[PDB]
């Protein structure tokens, strides 16, 4: 009976300290306790080897003890699972948590709105972005994969909160085919404000040429010498026969690109096609005398 | 699309990938330019100043976000959005509500609607069947020439409305205004909600419909006539009225000895001072007729969803009542089980528990068992599960007795998958 007396006692006090009223704070808690569980697992097991000599001592009540160290093995082997829980519940909420801050920080790019004032930087914004659409676009691809595999593991596990996994999967994959979405959307959005403004610079360029073309006919009449006039006067129709290959484009690009807008935008097309096709023919005129 | 689209003036024929139904129209040259055009059905809890409801009124769909704040089109444009508000034939309507920065709520309304001349020649016109087609399909189309930033779907009663005035779903429910009783000719509407006897039964003592007008609590210069028809049979009359305006919920009161109460055969015709809710109850106890009035009120405010019922199981059951979810749950699908029962539409409670019984293969483990249904909102409920027998059928009814029959909600047959036992 030094038996029932010490041994008893003693997975008395080991019962006691393995059955906790703490399941674990913060993440790095309930592992440091964790850590404790599994070397008070480890000092059960290894009360293996001094439990045969209580079975020798009894084989030369003894059913009342020998389900105890079952019992307290089976609660070894069910609370490490419920601290196994409670860290990788506090592991894959930061993931959630800090996954979300990064569809959230990358979100304010997608939706901004500049669309610029000139062509040439409104053209550099084109590339300023589309390079964001790659390294977001994998990037996410790559944290998506990675979290839904936390969650479908920890479901294939049988984690207690899992259906808080579920449609926080579905929370995540969602806003992010939403953003995907979203920065299809932007590109095309630039890729109009490109065209729009290839018109207006393009415009700014005939304007242009042009107003320099009939400025610079009363020179081409008046100081000079024959025998460089009729060579000068050739190749400014040279010049001309080019200039109307490139207004074709200037005309056939208006007409795409009135179907695209309406109203005060059309409208303003239309100014500015019509502003340039009168300044042809103010030149035009004046290149027949 | 899933919440948005670009989109130019060659016009765009969307429909929302994510919530079947959800549809906007831009047709061509109506668009001020390319544009992000977005509709997004958040969630009524993550927002605040809700569009408000009354006493009887009734959320159809969720709150729809649009694409632009303040985008002004040349044409008119249609976003069809789909609702779930169970509709009972004109016994109710659908008023839509828009919000330019969501915190005045107003009507939103077009004066002028036409099919041909919208779509200016769109080739797939796809005008959706005929506008009974959508109210069988519980869409409900907004036609508008300027997005608001947020649209309310809502099921009122018919509130029949001018500026005489007689019920649309009731016609023995004539109430008119008399000459000069209005400082302003403004509109004022009237409700009709009758009374089902098969809900009478709940809680004997008989009802009329409870009629109403539609703006409250405001006194009429003029006594205002009022026709209402009489319940059969079982002092044995009382009249009752609520005061009560707007947001907050009525209370009822016998007001016999105030009205004079003319007869007409089928119904009544009496005069009142002031707009508000009249209810009639042919009982001989009258220190009742209040407090059972109150009773069955509280259950036809209630609102009606046509509510989709779906069984999930694995070898073993989840019980669902929905509607708007995406059909492929995740959560179930991943932990490996099957829809065995998707059920046809059906009206439902929005707030009476519903009950369930089993007339199947095997019984419930182990009380009755029930879930209150709520609207848009998922529904649990989990189970736990002669060897001859394969298959078997379990039901939802909302009367739980067995002294008479009270029939159903819906009869669904399941089969056990069985890859194990238990």
């Amino acid at each position: 009976y030094f038996d029932v007396a010490e041994v008893e006692a003693w997975l008395g006090e080991q019962e006691l300290l393995m059955m906790s009223e703490d399941k674990g704070k913060d993440e790095q808690s309930t592992l440091q306790l964790l850590k404790k569980h599994l070397q008070l697992e480890q000092g059960v097991e290894n009360y293996e080897e001094s439990i045969a000599q209580l079975s020798r001592q009894c084989r030369a009540r003894q059913s009342q003890v020998d389900r105890l160290y079952v019992a307290l093995k089976e609660l070894g082997e069910e609370r490490r699972v419920s601290l196994e829980q409670q860290y990788w519940l506090y592991q894959l909420s930061r993931q959630v948590d800090e996954l979300e801050h990064w569809i959230a920080e990358k979100e304010v790019v997608a939706g901004s709105p500049e669309l610029g004032q000139d062509f040439e930087h409104v053209s550099v914004l084109q590339e300023k972005f589309s390079e964001f659409a790659s390294e977001t676009g994998t990037a996410g691809r790559e944290r998506l994969a990675a979290v839904n595999q936390m969650v479908d593991e920890l479901i294939e596990c049988g984690h207690t909160a899992a259906a808080t996994m579920a449609e926080w999967k579905d929370g995540l994959n969602e806003a992010w085919a939403e953003l995907l979405e979203l920065m299809g959307t932007r590109a095309q959005l630039l890729a109009a404000s490109r065209e729009l403004h290839k018109f207006f610079s393009d415009a700014r360029e005939l304007q242009g040429q042009i107003e320099e073309k009939r400025r610079r006919l009363p020179r081409l009449t008046a100081r000079p010498s024959a025998s460089s006039m009729q060579r000068t006067l050739r190749a400014f129709e040279h010049d001309l026969q080019l200039l109307v290959s490139q207004v074709r484009q200037l005309q056939e690009g208006a007409a795409q690109l009135r179907t695209v807008y309406a109203g005060e935008h059309a409208e303003a097309i239309a100014s500015r096609e019509q502003e340039v096709l009168q300044g042809w023919k103010e030149l035009l005129a004046a290149c027949e005398d | 699309f899933l919440v948005s689209f670009m989109v130019d003036a060659r016009g765009g024929s969307m429909r929302g990938s994510r919530h079947h139904g959800m549809r906007i129209i831009i047709p061509p040259r109506k668009c001020t330019a390319p544009t992000r055009i977005t509709c997004r059905l958040v969630k009524r809890h993550k927002l605040a100043n809700p569009p408000p409801m009354v006493e009887g009124e009734g959320l159809a769909s969720r709150l729809v976000e649009m694409g632009p704040a303040g985008a002004q089109f040349l044409g008119p444009v249609i976003v069809e959005i789909p609702h779930f508000g169970s509709m009972r034939g004109k016994e109710r309507e659908l008023i839509v509500l828009r919000s330019e920065n969501g915190e005045t709520w107003k009507e939103h309304q077009f004066d002028s609607k036409n099919e041909d001349l919208s779509e200016l020649l769109n080739g797939m016109d796809e005008e959706l069947d005929s506008p009974e087609e959508l109210g069988t399909k519980r869409i409900c189309r907004i036609i508008t020439k300027d997005f608001p930033q947020y649209f309310a779907v809502v099921s009122r009663i018919k509130q029949e409305s001018n500026q005489i005035l007689s019920s649309t779903t009731v016609p023995l429910v004539q109430a008119s205004f008399p000459e000069g009783a209005l400082t302003k000719r403004i509109r004022v509407g009237l409700q009709a909600q009758p009374v089902p006897e098969e809900t009478v039964k709940k809680i004997k003592a008989t009802f009329s419909p409870i009629v109403t007008v539609e703006p409250r609590r405001r006194k009429f210069h003029k006594p205002i006539t009022m026709t209402i028809p009489v319940p059969p049979p079982s002092p044995s009359l009382r009249l009752l009225c609520s005061i009560t305006g707007g947001t907050s919920p009525a209370q009822w009161e016998d007001i016999t000895g105030t009205t004079p109460l003319t007869f007409i055969k089928d119904c009544v015709s009496f005069t009142t001072n002031v707009s508000a809710r009249f209810w009639l109850a042919d009982c001989h106890q009258v220190l009742e007729t209040v407090g059972l009035a109150s009773q069955l009120y509280r259950e036809l405010i209630c609102v009606p969803y046509m509510a989709k019922f779906v069984v999930f199981a694995k070898t073993s059951l989840r019980c669902f009542c929905m509607t708007d979810d995406r059909v492929d749950k995740t959560l179930e699908q991943q932990e490996n089980f099957e829809e065995v029962a998707r059920s046809k539409d059906i009206e439902v409670l929005e707030g009476k528990p519903i009950y369930v019984d089993c007339y199947g293969n095997l019984a419930p483990l182990t009380q009755q068992l029930v879930f209150n249904f709520y609207s848009f909102k998922e529904n649990r409920l989990p189970f736990s599960i002669t060897s001859q027998e394969p298959c078997g059928r379990l039901s939802f009814l909302k009367e739980p007795t067995k002294g008479l029959p009270q029939t159903a909600v819906c009869n669904l047959n399941i089969t056990l998958p069985a890859h194990k036992k238990a």
